RNA sequence: AUGAUGUCAUACUUAUCC
């Protein structure tokens, strides 16, 4: 368990595992996580997202 | 390692230049360089504490390099 | 205030009668005890000035000639606002001189 | 204790309670004096008077023992006065 | 009915006769009330904010200066 | 219930310029309860004559803020800051900031940076990377204020307004490094705060006639317009700052208030002079006025010239 | 006229503000207290507050000219900063149990409290509520 | 009645600011958000202390003051001395005090809004965190090197230093002007 | 005293034995005329120009906005049953009798 | 450890404390064993007796 | 190496006062 600025006072192990999940990043991680441009119809049929869009284009 | 001991100093050195001296290498995070009150000015010889003993180790190997006052400064394991 | 720290003011309300100062402490403030920056007159109130009581100092509680006013820096303050501060209580000033 | 309900004094007559008072005050004091008989015409003149109030004024006029039992046999008898609709006491009935 | 608790006076000293300023010794809950008691007597005061306060409600300004005059007293319950 | 709303163009679309509308459901008007939220697609067909609906995305908060930054859309849902983009069924979020304070009231989003104004805490500058898609803020500001619209004066000063019938203005420092990865490091200082009294909701800097200057033109609750001009010259601060303080001497206002008590009812007064004590020179009294330019060593048509130069300068 | 010279007294302030011993601290507040007063309203504020980082040590103490004299020093701090900064420095004080610091801090907190008292709305933070009673504003978060 | 100071520092989303006299408060939720504001201020050091924050510095005899340069510039000062050495006038100038004061007018070293005046606030001479590849001018002067600092020669033979690992130095990973050799 | 150029600009100049202070504006790319007027019970001027600027003091505080309507070449005040207080400008070969009935000062 | 003040007065640098008269810091010298407070300073220096 | 209390001088403030 890594410590942190707010797990110094910590004494449980118990706590420090739920402390070091809610500390995990924050919650983002999503910089291209819709970006594909999808061909289609170019207008309102689009939905993929950026792993899925990567794979039709490494196989078309 | 996580401390050296630092001899041949001249006393316009101060905990300062040894702050932004050996930081220059590596952190110092405790700095001890003794004030004689007596006649108020140093001897010059160091005592750095590390934030572990990896940065100190490097620093026997690294650290050895510096030069204060035209002069030698001796960097060894404590 | 600073000669006197022990005395009371009396912080009643606030009437038409205007305050006056005697000739001893004439041009020293009320509130801030000071000599220069006066920005407005000093107010007394109704019970504090009638009969005998009208006419007196407010801080010397002496014969009053010129009217009393407060510094600017007591009116910058707030401090000229509050009530009355007619010297009510009279402690450890002019008591054992009075023997001497 | 009794000194919580609150009565009126506007509901009750004046004249009746003056001898039970005259006769609690020579019980308690031992004599008859005239503080305590103003003391009591005062407490009574309000329309609206002060149970703990008159209980401090006649709290410690005696010793602090038989002020706080004239306290409660004229709180009673007030109460007795302000619930009838005659707005007298239960002493003046039979007499 | 001795009760032993004159709260009189004692050298003329203290004796508080202002409302909203507080002691040493006050509670979270007595001065979270005065606070918000302070704040209802603000938007009461100004005009500008009792007008942005009642643009954004769909109710009237003296509707709404009643529901402030209403829930002035005990607005939280335990002081 | 809509509250935002926003018309450009998509960098993934071509030259059609699309209309979103941010709306919430179940907005509740006293304890903020909100049930949802949604963000509606116009087309803007006919050359911007008739609006198609394309698609409507929801959204878990309500958006009250809308912007286009470098091809996309900044959707401010609350208290999180998203980068959506241009999508056939939705709009796919690219990015997400959860760092705001309570709810994301306004964003004004420079070419580089993205400056969001929150609701009860001041405006924060933000970064976007654009290599990783990721929103970090490297400024702040230390004083709280209730702002409800704000303007970019140039990259690093901003001027917002204050619910409480007040205006400032924030710099940034020059030594602020916006490449980094009690709240944050870098603080912002306030340059400027004047308290205008009356609320204001729409700020634009910008030529009110050609040939003049442009100045801080700003809006208010009351139906009211004034406009703000910055100081040319160091001797006209000086005179006008001269001039000020002896009209709030010689003539006080008729409420019995103190025009620096006005002034700084929320804030303190910083670098800011108020035209309208200055222009009752010629309506108070000739003696007075006399005195003032005796005081200022000029003469009282001479005062009135140099007023209304800066009026013909910087009005209509 | 101190609009100007407060930026050259600042630094010797600082010296004299940081003790050498009480009578320093104390004249020294009393000057921050009438230049505080003096300055008013032209917007030179910055230093001030820096200087007020330096005057706030000095609030703990009973010597009584020292206390007093602090006491003037924060109230003419308070007209010229503004109070939003000065209750920004006197929140966490209010709390503290220990028989010193909530004197003081509420002391000082009524001070700021008398004056001013219609402009403080705004600044008082957001505090969440508990079981028995609801202690946000939402007036505030209404939103058009 | 009172919480422990863990159950305290969970429950808050900024736990690194929570204190141990803050469990004894009436109401700590509110604290801890009082606290842990933008731009707020803490209180001082003395709210626990016993020395009234004045009597600390007792046997310290450091200078009582420092005049600036825009008065040593204008000959007060010498005449000052002379006069009272005299007494154990001058008349100099008339416009070149108020040039001093005017144009000559140097601008103090400010502080911060959050910058309070520490219990001693004189021997912490902090300053941001001068690192690796970044050094003061004197030091050049004892180091004695012309317009890299030597021992990034030795930088390279060792190699990058474990405390600084993100590092990079002039002409090494580095591709360097005036004083700093590594960023 | 108002004077108009041949230019887009004019130069004024107070009544005195001795010429006393001056103004000027950019009125333009049009020769400014003058014309004397009655607005609001007052003599004030109405300038002839790409704008029609009426000139009248508010207050010991002079106040000149344009009119919102076509240009002209000829104005001149008008009182009659119909129109109390009016004024009729002459246009390009055509005749209209206007009245500034509300307070063109400010904003329109 | 004497040393002069600027208004007439002693003040001593080991006791860290103020001296009123000329006598006052010539009976710190036997008392205010400041001297024997200095062995820790003296092994933080040298490590050797 | 602070701090503790206590006999005992010494400076300082209160525009302190005949």
């Amino acid at each position: 368990i890594p410590n942190t600025a707010h797990f110094a006072n910590v004494t449980q192990i118990e706590d420090a595992v739920s402390l070091w999940a809610k500390l995990k990043l924050q919650k983002a991680s999503e910089r291209w996580q819709p970006d594909t441009e999808e061909e289609y119809e170019d207008s309102s049929g689009n939905v993929v997202n950026k792993k899925t869009y990567e794979d039709l284009k490494r196989q078309g | 390692d996580a401390t050296v001991y630092v001899g041949g100093l001249d006393e316009k050195v101060s905990e300062p230049l040894l702050w932004e001296l050996f930081l220059q290498a590596g952190p110092v995070v405790n700095t001890h360089m003794p004030k004689d009150r007596v006649t108020g000015q140093h001897q010059g010889y160091g005592f750095v504490e590390f934030l572990s003993e990896e940065d100190a180790d490097y620093a026997i190997k690294i650290m050895n390099m510096i030069k204060l006052y035209g002069k030698p400064i001796r960097v060894n394991k404590a | 205030a600073k000669h006197h720290p022990d005395l009371i003011f009396c912080r009643k309300q606030a009437g038409v009668a205007i305050g006056r100062l005697c000739e001893k402490c004439d041009g020293k403030c009320v509130i801030c005890d000071s000599y220069v920056r006066p920005c407005t007159l000093v107010r007394i109130c109704d019970e504090c000035n009638y009969g005998s009581y009208q006419g007196r100092c407010v801080i010397c509680g002496g014969p009053g000639v010129s009217d009393a006013y407060y510094c600017k820096e007591c009116t910058i303050q707030e401090k000229d606002r509050d009530g009355c501060p007619k010297i009510v209580n009279l402690g450890s000033s002019k008591t054992d001189l009075f023997y001497e | 204790e009794c000194l919580e309900k609150k009565v009126d004094m506007s509901k009750v007559n004046l004249e009746v309670i003056k001898p039970w008072i005259t006769k609690r005050v020579t019980e308690i004091l031992g004599f008859e004096d005239d503080v305590v008989i103003e003391f009591i015409f005062n407490q009574l003149e309000v329309k609206n008077p002060d149970s703990k109030m008159m209980q401090i004024n006649l709290t410690g006029f005696l010793n602090g023992k038989n002020a706080r039992e004239f306290m409660g046999e004229l709180w009673p008898l007030l109460l007795s006065a302000q619930e009838n609709i005659a707005g007298i006491p239960s002493a003046f009935l039979e007499l | 009915m001795t009760d032993r608790y004159t709260i009189h006076s004692q050298l003329e000293h203290l004796q508080s006769k202002y409302i909203g300023t507080g002691h040493a010794d006050t509670t979270k809950w007595e001065w979270l009330v005065n606070q918000h008691r302070d704040s209802y007597c603000s938007y009461m005061g100004h005009f500008d904010l009792l007008n942005y306060f009642a643009i954004a409600e769909n109710e009237s300004k003296a509707r709404v200066r009643f529901n402030l005059m209403e829930k002035m007293l005990q607005p939280c319950g335990p002081p | 219930a809509a509250f935002s709303v926003a018309v450009c163009r998509f960098s993934n679309t071509g030259e059609d310029w699309y209309v979103l509308v941010g709306v919430a459901k179940d907005l509740i008007l006293n304890p903020r309860s909100v049930a949802g939220g949604f963000v509606y697609t116009y087309k803007l067909v006919n050359n911007g004559e008739k609006l198609e609906f394309l698609h409507k995305t929801p959204v878990e908060e309500v958006p009250a803020a809308i912007a286009p930054f470098q091809g996309r859309v900044l959707i401010g849902v609350g208290k999180l800051l998203r980068v959506y983009d241009l999508g056939k069924k939705k709009l796919l979020r690219k990015c997400e900031n959860k760092h705001i304070a309570n709810y994301i009231s306004g964003i004004q989003t420079i070419g580089h940076r993205v400056i969001v104004s929150d609701v009860q805490e001041s405006f924060i500058w933000v970064r976007y990377k654009r290599n990783e898609n990721q929103l970090i803020i490297f400024a702040d500001d230390t004083y709280p204020r209730w702002v409800t619209t704000a303007s970019l004066l140039d990259y690093d000063t901003v001027a917002g307004a204050d619910k409480f019938g007040n205006i400032c203005v924030v710099r940034l420092p020059p030594n602020t490094n916006d490449e980094v990865d009690n709240g944050a490091s870098q603080k912002a200082e306030v340059i400027m705060n004047y308290h205008v009294g009356e609320t204001v909701l729409s700020l634009q800097k910008t030529t009110l006639i050609p040939g003049g200057s442009e100045s801080l033109v700003y809006t208010t609750l009351s139906g009211g317009i004034g406009i703000l001009v910055p100081f040319t010259s160091h001797e006209d601060h000086d005179f006008f700052q001269h001039v000020e303080m002896h009209l709030r001497s010689e003539h006080p206002p008729l409420c019995g208030r103190d025009h620096l008590s006005f002034r700084s009812y929320y804030f303190p007064v910083k670098n800011v002079i108020d035209g309208d004590l200055c222009e009752q020179f010629n309506s108070m009294e000739p003696n007075k006025q006399k005195n003032v330019s005796e005081e200022l060593d000029r003469t009282p048509p001479e005062v009135s010239k140099k007023l209304e130069d800066i009026r013909t300068r910087y009005a209509f | 006229m101190g609009k100007d010279y407060i930026y050259a007294v600042t630094p010797l302030l600082e010296d004299a503000l940081m003790d050498r011993d009480l009578v320093h601290r104390q004249t020294a507040s009393a000057v921050v207290q009438h230049m505080s007063l003096g300055v008013y309203g032209f917007g030179c504020e910055d230093s001030l507050n820096h200087l007020l980082n330096y005057v706030w040590p000095n609030v703990f103490e009973t010597s009584p000219h020292v206390i007093q004299a602090v006491m003037g020093a924060l109230e003419g701090l308070r007209v010229a900063i503004g109070p939003c900064r000065m209750l920004q420095y006197c929140l966490q004080g209010l709390f503290h149990p220990a028989r010193k610091v909530r004197d003081v801090y509420w002391k000082i907190y009524n001070s700021i409290y008398i004056g001013s008292q219609d402009a403080l709305i705004a600044h008082y933070p957001r505090i969440y509520n508990d079981d028995k009673n609801t202690y946000i504003r939402y007036e505030l978060d209404y939103i058009l | 009645n009172r919480f422990t100071v863990a159950e305290l520092k969970q429950l808050v989303a900024r736990p690194d600011v929570v204190e141990m006299h803050d469990v004894t408060a009436q109401d700590p939720k509110l604290l801890v958000h009082l606290k842990a504001t933008r731009n707020s201020v803490p209180v001082p050091r003395h709210w626990c202390f016993k020395r009234k924050y004045l009597q600390g510095k007792r046997g310290i005899e450091k200078p009582p003051f420092e005049l600036p340069d825009f008065i040593k510039r204008t000959g007060i000062q010498e005449m000052r001395e002379a006069l009272q050495e005299k007494e154990e006038k001058i008349d100099i100038d008339y416009q070149k005090l108020h040039d001093a004061f005017f144009k000559w007018q140097t601008k103090p070293k400010l502080t911060i809004h959050g910058d309070l005046y520490y219990e001693g606030k004189e021997f912490e001479t902090r300053l941001k965190e001068k690192k690796p590849g970044d050094l003061s001018d004197e030091l050049r002067i004892s180091l004695g090197m012309p317009v890299p600092p030597p021992w990034l020669i030795a930088m390279q033979r060792y190699g990058p230093p474990p405390s600084y690992p993100n590092l990079k130095i002039p002409g090494l990973n580095s591709p360097l002007y005036g004083d700093v050799f590594g960023t | 005293l108002n004077i108009g150029l041949q230019n887009g600009v004019l130069l004024r100049t107070v009544l005195d034995p001795v010429t006393g202070d001056l103004s000027d504006t950019r009125t333009g790319s049009r020769p400014v005329k003058l014309f004397r007027v009655r607005m609001q019970g007052q003599e004030a001027v109405l300038a002839m120009s790409s704008r029609s600027w009426l000139s009248y003091s508010y207050q010991s505080r002079f106040h000149l906005t344009p009119l919102s309507y076509e240009t002209l070449e000829f104005a001149s005040g008008f009182a009659s049953e119909q129109c109390p207080e009016g004024i009729v400008a002459i246009s390009t070969n055509t005749l209209r009798i206007l009245a500034l009935e509300k307070l063109g000062a400010v904003f329109n | 450890y004497f040393m002069k003040n600027h208004l007439g007065s002693y003040e001593c640098k080991l006791c860290l404390t103020l001296h009123n008269n000329e006598g006052s810091y010539l009976a710190h010298t036997q008392g205010k064993k400041h001297q024997t407070n200095l062995a820790r300073r003296a092994a933080k220096e040298a490590k050797e007796a």
